[PDB]
């Protein structure tokens, strides 16, 4: 229900999934050729499939492809800074794919959107779904879009005639805890006859 | 109202280092996000950078390694430092300022540096004035000329700025002397012209020079 | 990369003449383009959002559109003050967002003659040993200003920089300078000096004459 969940959530509304006490299967990732790009940080995606977790948590979201290589540590995303910051030490891997197919609609669909203002970054792993207008200065909005007055999000639209650098792509991003805790996921290679 | 301050730079060699500004008289500057302009002169302008305001950094191809741009929240204030110029690099160059990611609301009148091999050199003004019976234009035509002047441009005013809206004026061109020069344009009926008199002022940024010349008819009485 | 061509390099049109301006895309954008206003010498200007959204405090006589990759503008009633040059820019993504050629767009009101008029070096001129022959077409428009200076009645072309204007809103027509950058000596020695001027608002070509006599 992650990878083929038929709708996702928007970037600034980011999903948080919890997996524990169940087996990974990893090979189903990253052996099936269906995903645009797969990177992996300070970890081996093949080498997964014999090592514990403490929990295991995965995220998902829908941006546009060129943005995607702006989700990296040491890295500033322009909706990454204002959507989902990531720590410089994380651990974990990065899987996206297209989906012009699911998510482009011919007169666009609109129903997707994404935060476009604050005054200083997330920290990492923190959302922001307050839908309070943002103040452009000194005068308030007092709840009244206009002038210096621009509502926090706006939306994303998406058509099969978008070009490659246009078109949206569907991301799931993989993050491991280790805590001083006995480990929850288990791989299921050592099983023989 | 809504205007930006902009520093103002100068005559620089090639792999010169200095620092600029501009200041937002609109709004606070943390409230909103800014940047600067690159103009090459009759080609177009380019995006070159811009701070966000969890004091993000992004620069352009050309300014990585050549500029660095800061702020003072407090005096509202967005800087802007330079190192390894090129000749190419004269310009004239504005500020940008983004109430949204989309667009540009206000621009700066914008600061030149020059990068070449001519050096500053002090004016030469020589005046000129028809005769006021020959004034076939109920407002005449005028001359004062401020030449071998380097660099451009030059501030305009006449009296104190007053006296503008009939004023006319010709664009200053670099000169076969490999200098620039330009002149001016008042407009004042034809009648005053037969006595009345009137000044040009000048304000030279990059040659530090201040000229004001009167407008002394012949007396072509006489 | 998107590369842009904006149709055409130059333009005429008259009073509220319906003035419509295209730029092309080379790659599919959807509405991460911006029409701009920018007089010579003078700041770029919003003009749109989108492609169709207005903006605040412009007359509705400004019009836009254009999707995919062909982009339009368009002007409903055509008014003096737009004389000016149009141009494109691109939303986020890369910085240098290039586009097509210049474009002069020209109003069309009347024809009128050029007016001429002349000055006379100055004294520090002439101790300066360059007399300045000044001429000065202003008011004219087409800017097909044919601009002859035989000195004595004879040509000598050569060494004069000259500097043209755009159309002034409040006339609607151009204005042309020249100046010459010779030695005085032959000044004094000429007595009489011409300047012959040719446009569509004279019938014949006309020329003026200005003797030594005045200063
Ligand atoms: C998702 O569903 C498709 C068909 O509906 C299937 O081919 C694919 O294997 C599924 N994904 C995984 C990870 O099993």
């Amino acid at each position: 229900e992650v990878f083929n969940a038929t709708r996702f959530a928007s970037v600034y509304a980011w999903n948080r999934k919890r997996i524990s006490n169940c087996v990974a299967d990893y090979s189903v990732l990253y052996n099936s050729a269906s995903f645009s790009t797969f990177k992996c940080y300070g970890v081996s995606p093949t080498k997964l499939n014999d090592l514990c977790f403490t929990n295991v948590y995965a995220d998902s979201f829908v941006i546009r492809g060129d943005e995607v290589r702006q989700i990296a540590p040491g890295q500033t995303g322009k909706i990454a800074d204002y959507n989902y910051k990531l720590p410089d030490d994380f651990t974990g891997c990065v899987i996206a794919w297209n989906s012009n197919n699911l998510d482009s609609k011919v007169g666009g669909n609109y129903n997707y959107l994404y935060r476009l203002f604050r005054k200083s970054n997330l920290k990492p792993f923190e959302r922001d779904i307050s839908t309070e207008i943002y103040q452009a200065g000194s005068t308030p909005c007092n709840g009244v879009e206009g002038f210096n007055c621009y509502f926090p999000l706006q939306s994303y639209g998406f058509q099969p005639t978008n070009g490659v650098g246009y078109q949206p792509y569907r991301v799931v991003v993989l993050s491991f805890e280790l805590l001083h805790a006995p480990a929850t996921v288990c791989g299921p290679k050592k099983s023989t006859n | 109202e809504v205007q930006l301050v902009e520093s103002g730079g100068g005559l620089i060699q090639p792999g010169g280092s200095l620092r600029l500004s501009c200041a937002a008289s609109g709004i606070t500057v943390s409230s909103n996000y800014m940047s600067w302009v690159r103009q090459a002169p009759g080609k177009g302008l380019e995006w070159v950078s811009v701070i966000y305001a969890g004091g993000s950094t992004f620069y352009a191809d050309s300014v990585k390694g050549r500029f660095t741009i800061s702020r003072d929240n407090s005096k509202n204030t967005l800087y802007l430092q330079m190192s390894s110029l090129r000749v190419e690099d004269t310009a004239v160059y504005y500020c940008a300022r983004d109430l949204d990611y989309y667009g540009m609301d206000v621009w700066g009148r914008g600061t030149t540096v020059t990068v070449s091999s001519a050096s500053t050199k002090g004016p030469s003004v020589f005046p000129l004035a028809p005769s006021s019976k020959s004034t076939s234009g109920g407002t005449a035509a005028l001359g004062c000329l401020v030449k071998d002047y380097f660099p451009e441009p030059v501030t305009v005013s006449w009296n104190s700025g007053a006296l503008t809206s009939g004023v006319h004026t010709f664009p200053a061109v670099l000169q076969s002397s490999g200098l620039y020069s330009l002149s001016s344009v008042v407009t004042v009926p034809s009648s005053s012209l037969g006595t009345q008199t009137y000044i040009c002022n000048v304000n030279h940024k990059p040659s530090n020079t201040k000229v004001d010349k009167r407008v002394e008819p012949k007396s072509c009485d006489k | 990369a998107i590369q842009l061509t904006q149709s055409p390099s130059s333009l005429s049109a008259s009073v509220g003449d319906r003035v419509t301006i295209t730029c092309r895309a080379s790659q599919g954008i959807s509405t991460y383009l911006a029409w701009y206003q920018q007089k010579p010498g003078k700041a770029p200007k919003l003009l749109i959002y989108g492609a169709s959204t207005l903006q605040s405090g412009v007359p509705s006589r400004f019009s836009g559109s254009g999707s995919g990759t062909d982009f339009t503008l368009t002007i409903s009633s055509l008014q003096p003050e737009d004389f000016a040059a149009y141009y494109c820019q691109q939303v986020n993504s890369y910085p240098p967002i290039t586009f097509g050629p210049g474009t002069k767009v020209d109003i069309k009101r009347t024809v009128a003659a050029p007016s001429v008029f002349i000055f006379p070096p100055s004294d520090e001129q002439l101790k300066s040993g360059t007399a300045s022959v000044v001429c000065l077409l202003n008011n004219f428009y087409p800017r097909e200003a044919k601009v002859q200076w035989k000195v004595d009645n004879a040509l000598q072309s050569g060494n004069s920089q000259e500097s043209v204007t755009e159309q002034d809103s409040k006339d609607s027509t151009y204005s042309l300078s020249s100046t010459l950058t010779l030695s005085k000596a032959d000044y004094e020695k000429h007595k009489v000096y011409a300047c012959e001027v040719t446009h569509q608002g004279l019938s014949s070509p006309v020329t003026k004459s200005f003797n030594r006599g005045e200063c």
